[PDB]
């Protein structure tokens, strides 16, 4: 007889955006720190087993403020599709 | 992506370092990615990101170890800094030395190396004491 | 639990896309068999094929099944 199938699961003025591409640094690894302004963030990717050959990475980024900005009003989020975003909401 | 990965496609701003693996399969005697054949045992990565004095290779022992790291630049979105230590496993076959590797004006490291430079043998079985 | 009865299966192990069932007349089937998936101590292959027997009194058809992101698959069928 016939064959089941499973289912289930489901800018400009006044605001400051920055998404980037984490691709698979893992949100243990990436950490977002704010100093004076700018909006820093380090990937860090252990010595895995990365299928093929055995692969390490390290990507710290610095973004500059745009002058009238303080860094607390800024909230992070790591997106699970993988782009995580630095803005102010 | 959705949960059940149905994606909706979307760019608009800007992004971040790093790239997504190429054709590999498992199960093997050996172990952008590998295309290692029977005789010739070639490589490829995509090192666009990095300028050819920031890339630095060397085959410690049977690993040819592809190292980069580059300090802050321009970039786009602003002052950008990468690394990256990516190794691979040759087989026993393939000769540590004598590895060839060329840099495109692309930015992509097409590594090579030919097989042939040891017997390459085994596959015992040990017995457990309980 | 009376009127549907309901199996509880861990697929937890196992990914979304690899996940098969199939009807077949009164009994009802669960299949996986991944890949060498990558891990951490090393690269690691699993198969497994459990068989539910469903009664008599449950259908063949409208057989519910729905899997929660813990990776608790419920095969599910209202009897009569």
């Amino acid at each position: 007889m016939a064959k089941i199938i499973l289912r289930h699961l489901i800018e400009g003025k006044s605001h400051f955006q920055i998404l980037l591409d984490v691709v698979q640094f893992l949100p243990e690894d990436i950490i977002i720190q704010t100093f004076e302004g700018w909006l820093l963030i380090k990937a860090q990717h252990g010595t895995r087993m990365d299928e093929h050959g055995f692969i390490s990475r390290s990507f710290t980024r610095q973004y500059k403020l745009p002058d009238g900005v303080e860094i607390k009003d800024l909230s992070a989020v790591l997106c699970h599709d993988g782009i995580l975003v630095v803005e102010v909401k | 992506x959705x949960x059940x990965x149905x994606x909706x496609x979307x760019x608009x701003x800007x992004x971040x370092x790093x790239x997504x693996x190429x054709x590999x399969x498992x199960x093997x005697x050996x172990x952008s990615e590998l295309r290692l054949s029977e005789g010739k045992f070639q490589a490829f990565l995509d090192v666009s990101h990095f300028t050819p004095d920031e890339v630095t290779v060397r085959t410690v022992d049977n690993l040819l170890e592809v190292s980069a790291r580059h300090p802050q630049r321009l970039d786009r979105h602003g002052f950008v800094s990468r690394e990256f230590c990516r190794t691979y496993v040759l087989p026993a076959d393939v000769d540590p030395w004598r590895v060839r590797a060329a840099l495109s004006h692309d930015g992509i490291l097409n590594l090579e190396a030919p097989r042939g430079g040891r017997h390459l043998d085994t596959v015992n079985e040990v017995y457990i004491s309980l």
